[PDB]
Parts: C-alpha cells; structure tokens; sequence
RNA sequence: CGGAAGGGAUAACCGCUGAAAGCAUCUAAGCGGGAAGCCCGCCCCAAGAUGAGGCCUCCCACGGCGUCAAGCCGGUAAGGAC
RNA sequence: GGGGAGGUUUGGCACCUCGAUGUCGGCUCGUCGCAUCCUGGGGCUGAAGAAGGUCCCAAGGGUUGGGCUGUUCGCCCAUUAA
RNA sequence: CCGAGCGCGGGAACAACCGAGACCGCCAGCUAAGGCCCCCAAGUCUGGGCUAAGUGGUAAAGGAUGUGGCGCCGCGAAGACA
C-alpha cells in the first residue's frame, strides 16, 4: 500500500489529517500505510 | 530649440537604511538613482546619478519562503561547475551580496551600467566610511 | 600546530625494533624565529621561518636585519607555518619528539612538457594492428556535432613534475640535533637540495 | 496560579515559579495579559489560522505555567531479560539489550531518578522537554521485538509468533 | 601515503510538546534524531578577485620650461636589465 | 479497463544537407540522466534472529577477466560487496 | 496573411499570432494592439474579491478535515458533539 495515489481511508483507523503536502494514512498494523508518491 | 545636456554636476551621495526593508522593492529604488531618473536632467549616456551607501544590509526583509526558497547560482566553466546557493546562507556568509545582486541586474547592461554599480556601497552594519555629505534617505 | 623547515636528502632503511624501515633524510636546522603576523594587522596568526645561514653580501638591503632583532638571514630566506606560535627563540629541530605522524611540504621535481599516457595514463595502444603513428596519442578528446564543445581541463599533454604540495601521514624515529637532522617513513617529492617543511598531522585534528 | 509568579513580555509569556522560570514566548495575534490572577488571551477574529494559534497558544501557556507548578511525572518501565540500571551519581547507566554499558546524562531544565534496574524514574521539570527525552531514552532502546522485551511508558506489548511466522 | 577522523544544515523516515476539531496527531508555531549524499574540516592553482587586497621593510622629494591647472624632462635613489 | 510520463527501440512525416554529415561493433577519451545493480538509509512484511520480499530517500564513488560468434542483441565459465 | 508587406510595433527572441498600407523632411499631437515595480518609454493609480504553493512560471484520469464562499436535512438549553 506503501506509496500509491488512492489514499482513501483503508482501515477504519486510518487518517488524512494532511501533513507536509503529501496526504499519508496513518494506521496500526502498518501493512496499511498508503502514500502520496 | 535643442534639449539641454548637463555640465560636469558634482555627484551627490546618499546613504539608505535597509533592515525591515524588502529586499527587491529595496532596490527597486535604488537603482532609479543609481542613475539621473530621480534627478531633473537625466542624461543617458553619463552616469551622474547618486552614490549611495547602504547600511545594516545584514537585516533585510524577505516575503514567502525565500529564505529557504530562492537560491542563486554561480557556474565555473568546469564541468559541473554549477554552483547554487540558498538565500538562506546568503545572510550568514557575506550578506551584503544579496542586496547588490539584487540591484545590479536591476542597471543597464553596458559599459556604465557596471559603472554605476560601483556607484553602490552596501555595508552589513550599519556604519560606512563617513566620507561626506551622505543625507539619509526613506 | 607546531612546525619547522626542512631541506631534502636520503631514504634508506634502518631496522628499528625488529622489521626494516626506508627512511627520508631532512635537514631542519636552525630557522630564525623572525615576528609573527597578527589577525588584526592580518587576519590570522603567522610565523616567518628562515634557514641555512650564508647570506652576506649578496642578499642584503631591507634585510629585515631591521624587523626586529636583526639576526641576519640564512640562504634559504624564509617562509610561514599558518596558525603557528612557537615561544620567540629561533627554533631548530627536535621541536617535535621521535616516533610521530606529520605533515610536510614539497616542491615536486620538475619533469617539463611529457606524454599524454605518462602524465595522467591513457592508454594509446595501436602496436601492429593500430598504425604506426597513434602510438602515444590521446585518442579521442569531444563529442559530434551536439555539445561540440571542447571541455575546459580535458586532462591534456603537457608539463608534469614542477608542482608543490603538502602531505599527511609520516612516522619519524629518527632525528639528530647533533647535526640537525630528521629521518621520517621516507616519501618525501623534491631533488636532494630542495623545499622541504614539516606540520604537524591531522588524523583527527 | 496562586503561589505562581505570571507576566507577559513583548511576544515571550515569561513564566516564574516556585519551581524556577520557564521562556514561553508565543505568537503576538491576541491578547496575553496577565489579570485578575489567571492570564487570559483573545484571539482577534474567528479566522483559520488565528483559530489554531489561538488553541494551540492558550494550551501552550496554560501548560507551561503547571510547567512549574511540577510536571515531574514521567517514567520508564523497562522489561526484558538482561536489563539493568544504576544511576551512578549524577550519570543513569545502563546495560540493557546492548553490548557495552550506556551513559544517559542530565540536560537543563530537568532531572532523572532510578528507583532500580528495571523501573526508572524522571524528575522533568519541563512538559515538553521531559517527553523529548521519555521517546528518546524510549527511542535508544526500541522495545517489541515481536513478543517483548524493552523500555514502556505504560506501553503494551503487541503481539506476533516467536520461533514461528516464518513460512 | 591519501579516500577519511570531526562540526552544521537536510532526504524520505521516526519522535517531542499542540491546536483548530473539549477527544487525536510527527504540524500549520516551537524543539529533537536522521544518510557515503549538501557545506566545511583535506590538496593544488588562484588579488586581471580591474575591489586589482594586506603585512615586513626600502629609497626618497625639484633636478629643467608650466607661478596658478595637469603635463613634461636629463641624470641619480632602493634597485633592476644586458 | 481507462489515464499518463519517457522520445531509448520499432513505424510514420521529409525540411537545412545531392557545390558529401562516410553507415556495424571494438580501440581510446569521456560525459550528462535516475526509473539505482554494489554501498548508506529508513518504512514495512504471509519479517524469530540469518537472508529475503517490497516502497520511497539518496550519484558520492564504483560496476571485472575470458571462450565462441564480424556481430551491439546472445550464450558460457571463473569470479565480485555488485 | 504571407508570396510580392523579411517595410513598422507587440509578442524575450519568432514569413504569415494581434495592430496597421511605409513619397519625403519635423526635436508636435489623437490614437491601434500590446501596455506601465523596476529593464524600457508611460499608474509601487484608485476600488474590491482570492490565493500562501512559485500555484503564477504550460499534463490527465483520479485522489484529498487544503482554504474561503453558496446551500440542503438533522441533532440544541426538553440539555445535544466529544
């Protein structure tokens, strides 16, 4: 999931808060962690 | 008749704040005089326009990001000879650089044109060689 | 960042311990201590050195028998050591201590105008299969037709040898004050009559 | 801020205490003024950026003058096999799932206090610089490692398979 | 013998204290970690760096028309050239 | 199944070159680019550690000797941190 | 429209993109397009929205609590959102 321009919002702990520029989605178990790259 | 040309008037110097200041709107005026465009009989082709000593250039003021932003460069004829530096370090090393980069593309091309910028003294102070007359400016 | 000149000689070999050791013969001497520059008359901290006494006649003049104290030049006139203070007595040989790394300044021998393989090492080629003449020759130097642009420092044939430079690195157990002498790890560029001067390592200063 | 000292210089809030005196110097795009007996601050309109600074602004002054009224309570409970701890003096020392021994030593501002190996304590006078080190001392010995063993704040261990997840 | 040892800013990345958004957060303010990489610390050239830098000195003024304003003009000085 | 960079291959167009710019690899000198193969870094795993899988960061330097084929494409050995 | 308007400005530069038919001389003025902070010649004009990235200073599908405006159905002092 790592770097990939869907940065929806995967598990339902996931966030997009916006931080520097480049939305992230910030989770628990990090095998969900999409990127803006 | 036949338009006027001036004799050989004595340069007038002046001396110019800066800290506070923008950096291009700074020059922006300086330059105006660097030449006789502020003066009555400005004359193309003789350079008789104010002297001007700037002070404390240490402290100018910078809009947007810039000051991590706007890098200048310099290229040596050597192959990857680029060499591009931030507005940021400007300041810290040799900061009176900024100022008269700033301006000296701001004055003609030509022969005078570099002749002029010499017309320039920019000290990160304040604090010049007190010279002469020197009425502060705004 | 203690320093003294030196003149070229010498490389041999002496077993010190157990193994065997090429070692590089310099002649320190005594090198007049005269004045040291000042960061505000300057910028930086400075001291001028001289070297082999025989000056008479011939070098004469400002002297520098003015600067201070007099003392008259050697015949190897005098340079600096940057960043450098010794006490105010002129200085000879022994100021370092046996079995340490330094640094030490060279005028590389000159060579004059040489080949193009032997200067930086091509490679040419061309023996039998190639032709007679690009033996010792540069081969290719530019592009075609885009940049086209000759390059500035396109590692040319030319001179080789006549340079000078500093270097690091030099373990010296030897040294004879009783003539003025200092034998280091041998390596040292120069002809048997040259520049030589030791500073002080840097393999963590 | 009863016993508490309180005052407002240019842009820095000045905050002395019993304590001691912590630099609280935030942005001027309000109205820090100490009053009454507790500051207060007003933002100059309902827009964006003046909402956040606002927020954020009166929480920063609003901790930091507890800053000394002691925001000490701070601490570390390592787990693991060889984890020890002995704070030497004025030096924590520690030789955990490392190698050699390690020295952590005190910055300005606040102060350490091992209670024994495996539970140290922290005297951080200093809210925001006293986590920095909590994360950092956290940070020099990364705990999980699947099952456990390291440093906890009151951290949970989160589980995975030791001599297995290994297909 | 050398690449380095070391200082500082940064990468993605991890963290501190924290708001809008009473909860949360590595963030929009502030602190901190972060790479052979960027800048120095290394080595040569280098003040045509027409800003032509600065130090240590050296010799010294009119000697012939220009009184005034600049020229010029033969031999000497420290020196330097053949 | 759509959208796109990249202008390296392979197709199309034919204007300066018909008062010439001499086509394949190798010798030899490089040199610019990162979508980076070794090396640093960290994220993460259907990751115990050992190695691996993967995504961003990052040109600083480096990236072998041969057998055969005229041959870049290629296969093969002996190796490399590659 | 050029060609035959490579005569004149703009457009950085730029046969045909916009203005505009050059008999000739002037050291006058309306004006065209474009245009005014400074090159380079004329508003750091006046009045008001937006933007906070150099967007400006050349790309899409599509994505996103970006930031401000316009609105629709709830929940609200009977006590809500957390």
């Amino acid at each position: 999931m790592k770097v990939r321009a869907s940065v929806k919002r995967i598990c339902d702990k996931c966030k997009v808060i916006r931080r520097h520029g480049r939305v992230y989605v910030i989770c628990e178990n990090p095998k969900h962690k999409q990127r803006q790259g | 008749m036949k338009t006027y040309v001036p004799k050989q008037v004595e340069p007038r110097w002046v001396l110019i704040d800066a800290e506070g200041k923008t950096l291009g709107r700074l020059a922006t005026k300086i330059a105006t005089l660097l030449r006789g465009k502020h003066r009555p009989d400005w004359t193309p082709n003789v350079a008789m326009g104010d002297f001007v000593v700037v002070v404390n250039a240490d402290k100018i003021r910078v809009t947007g990001k810039k000051l991590e932003q706007k890098i200048y460069t310099r290229y040596s004829g050597y192959p990857g000879g680029l060499k591009k530096i931030p507005l940021e370090k400007m300041l810290a090393t040799h900061p009176e650089r900024v100022l008269e980069h700033a301006v000296k593309g701001m004055l003609p091309k030509g022969p005078l044109g570099r002749r002029l910028f010499k017309r320039l003294k920019v000290y990160a102070g304040p604090d010049h060689p007190h010279q002469a007359q020197r009425p502060e400016k705004l | 960042m203690k320093g003294i000149l030196g003149v070229k000689v010498g490389m041999t070999r002496i077993f010190r311990d157990d193994r065997a050791v090429p070692v590089t013969v310099i002649l320190a001497g005594p090198c007049p201590v005269v004045q040291r520059r000042t960061p505000e008359k300057d910028g930086y901290t400075a001291v001028q050195l001289g070297f082999l006494p025989q000056n008479p006649k011939r070098v004469n003049r400002p002297l520098k028998g003015h600067f201070a104290k007099a003392g008259v030049e050697p015949v190897r006139i005098l340079r600096e050591i940057r960043d450098f203070n010794p006490e105010g007595d002129t200085v000879t040989v022994e100021i370092f201590k046996p079995g340490e790394r330094v640094d030490v300044t060279g005028t590389s021998k000159g060579r004059g105008f040489a080949g193009v393989m032997k200067r930086w090492n091509f490679a040419g080629g061309p023996d039998s299969h190639g032709a007679h003449k690009i033996h010792r020759h540069p081969g290719s130097i530019g592009n075609r037709k885009t940049p086209g642009r000759v390059y500035k420092g396109k590692k040319m044939a030319g001179h080789y040898g006549a340079e000078r430079v500093t270097v690091m690195n030099l373990e010296v157990v030897d040294v004879i004050p009783e003539e003025n002498l200092l034998l280091v790890k041998g390596a040292v560029p120069g002809p048997n009559g040259g520049l030589v001067i030791v500073r002080e390592t840097k393999k963590a200063a | 801020p009863k016993g508490v000292s309180v005052e407002v210089a240019p842009g820095r809030v000045k905050v002395k205490g019993p304590k001691g005196e912590l630099e609280v110097p935030v942005s001027p795009e309000m109205r820090v003024v100490v009053e009454e007996g507790v500051v207060r601050v007003e933002r100059p309109s309902d827009e964006r950026r003046h909402k956040s600074l606002h927020g954020l602004t009166r929480t920063l002054i609003a901790n930091a003058v507890k800053g000394v009224s002691e925001g000490y309570s701070k601490e570390l409970l390592i787990k693991g096999i060889g984890y020890r701890a002995r704070l030497v003096g004025r030096a924590l020392e520690l030789t955990v799932g490392f190698s050699h021994p390690v020295v952590v030593e005190p910055p300005e501002g606040i102060t350490f206090e091992v209670p024994e190996p495996t539970r140290v304590r922290v005297s951080g006078i200093d809210k925001q610089k006293v986590g920095q080190v909590a994360a950092n001392i956290r940070a020099i010995r990364k705990p999980s490692a699947y099952h456990e063993k390291g440093i906890y704040y009151a951290g949970e261990p989160v589980r995975l398979k030791p001599g297995k997840a290994g297909a």
